[PDB]
RNA sequence: CACUAUAUUGCCGUUGCAUUUUAUGGC
């Protein structure tokens, strides 16, 4: 429920900064071998892409409040010249 | 809404507050505001009984919604003072799951609002005890600041994470306040609680050996992962020599995903010890990454050999030359040791044999001459 | 080759089980 909601929300923020996904013993080894072939990702360049993201939302949002503010700002100049 | 709260059809509620919602969404408020202090506890006791009403949903939430955009200035300043009135436990973590979401969406200008609520908070975290949600609610809340961002908080957050890990012996309290120490590690990387480390890797990764199927090993052994090679990627010369029991988690953590061990153990490989890792492989080579025999750290200890010996051999690897051949020679030898799945066993003997002559090309002529 | 051994149709309409089974007609 909530708490599993909750362990999977720390768990995702922890593994935010690794940007991870998520009996044939020999195919095992060798597919763990060639794992490390395949680790070399673009995780640089999706990091940039959620980083890239967030500050657009910031801005977004930053831009929005500022406009808000003049907003305000005009208004309370209006009701005080009054 | 407290009338209609003492009064209880639903559904007509719901269209009244879905109705009040639509109305109601502001700047009326802001250009009100920029007395004061009453109307943020106007504004504060109308959000509470807002949460004891509403702790459809979707309406509910359309209500919460306009209760938060109209009522983080105004939120932060509500609650600062309204942490302890918050009466009950429900309301209060309802409360402190919707506060951060409407903190951490924007910031990097006004640090000293956060910089005096986290020793608030910090102090909600330990009079809220015996309240483990509330705890670890306050434990995310934390991470996230400390993640946004000061040193007497920075302190009293972390000292409040050690004990709620030390002597945690809860599994979601203990999953928590690793995380908690995980981003303060990464914020303010400090030499001081330097039994952190140790106190993990013997309590956590020991308490997920002994708990086979009762706690969430999935929930825990990869948070402990990540925070043991956090530490140690923040920290490189301060655990150079103390790699050992970090490596027995990492390989042995059965309960950790296959992409999350291989990720952990390549940071691993490329942080500290360039050097060190050959007197560091070989007791877990020989003692402990050589008895399982259950795939999972045979996978791996190979990898970890060919980590130090494709990546890190050099000058100083031809000074401790006799420990590398001596490693191969027990690697080459403990082929008939490794008494499971011989088919496999001559796939990590052609690895060892890969990685034996990468260790023989960069082992020079006089330098093998003994070894010879 | 020796091993390791891993445990009816692209879609749509059908006989028929003591899940398969089975031959039809729309793109």
């Amino acid at each position: 429920s909530q708490t599993s909601k909750y362990q999977a929300t720390s768990v995702v923020n922890g593994l935010l900064s690794n940007l991870l996904p998520g009996s044939k013993a020999q195919l095992i080894d060798r597919n763990l071998k060639k794992r490390v072939q395949l680790q070399n990702r673009d995780v640089h360049k999706i990091k940039k892409k959620c980083k890239l993201v967030k500050k657009k939302k910031v801005k977004k949002h930053k831009l929005d409040k500022e406009q808000l503010e003049q907003l305000a700002k005009h208004q309370v100049l209006k009701k005080h010249q009054h | 809404k407290k009338k209609s709260l003492e009064s209880r059809d639903y559904y007509d509620v719901r269209r009244n507050l879905r109705l009040k919602v639509y109305s109601v969404l502001d700047k009326k408020l802001i250009r009100n505001i920029r007395v004061e202090l009453t109307f943020s506890c106007i504004t504060s006791q109308e959000n509470e009984e807002a949460s004891d009403s509403e702790t459809h949903t979707t309406e509910i939430k359309e209500i919460l919604f306009k209760v938060l955009g109209n009522v983080v200035d105004e939120f932060v300043n509500a609650v600062l003072p309204l942490l302890s009135t918050s009466t009950n436990e429900d309301i209060r973590y309802h409360l402190t799951l919707v506060i951060g979401s409407k903190f951490e969406l924007e910031g990097s200008e006004a640090i000293p609002i956060v910089n005096n609520v986290m020793k608030v908070l910090l102090d909600r975290m330990p009079l809220e005890s015996k309240s483990v949600v509330i705890s670890q609610v306050i434990l995310n809340t934390m991470t996230a600041l400390v993640s946004k961002y000061g040193s007497i908080l920075t302190q009293a957050l972390t000292l409040a994470t050690e004990k709620v890990s030390s002597d945690m012996t809860e599994v979601k309290i203990s999953s928590l306040a690793l995380i908690t120490n995980c981003v303060q590690v990464l914020g303010v990387k400090s030499i001081a609680f330097y039994p952190k480390i140790v106190p993990p890797s013997i309590k956590l990764f020991d308490a997920s050996l002994a708990d086979s199927s009762n706690p969430l090993k999935e929930q825990l052994q990869v948070a402990i992962l990540l925070l043991f090679a956090g530490l140690i990627k923040r920290i490189p010369s301060f655990l150079m020599s103390n790699i050992l029991d970090v490596l027995h988690v990492i390989y042995f953590s059965r309960e950790v995903d296959s992409s999350i061990r291989l990720s952990v153990i390549s940071l691993i490989i490329e942080n500290i010890d360039l050097k060190e890792v050959l007197k560091v492989l070989f007791r877990i080579w020989s003692t402990e990454i050589a008895t399982s025999n259950d795939t999972v750290a045979v996978s791996l200890f190979l990898s970890t050999l060919e980590s130090t010996v494709e990546n890190i051999d050099k000058k100083s690897a031809t000074s401790q030359s006799p420990i590398f051949f001596k490693l191969l020679l027990s690697l080459f030898e403990f082929r008939s040791i490794s008494s499971f799945d011989n088919n496999t066993i001559s796939r990590i003997e052609a690895s060892v044999h890969e990685i034996s002559n990468s260790y023989v090309l960069k082992m020079n002529d006089k330098v093998f001459r003994p070894l010879f």
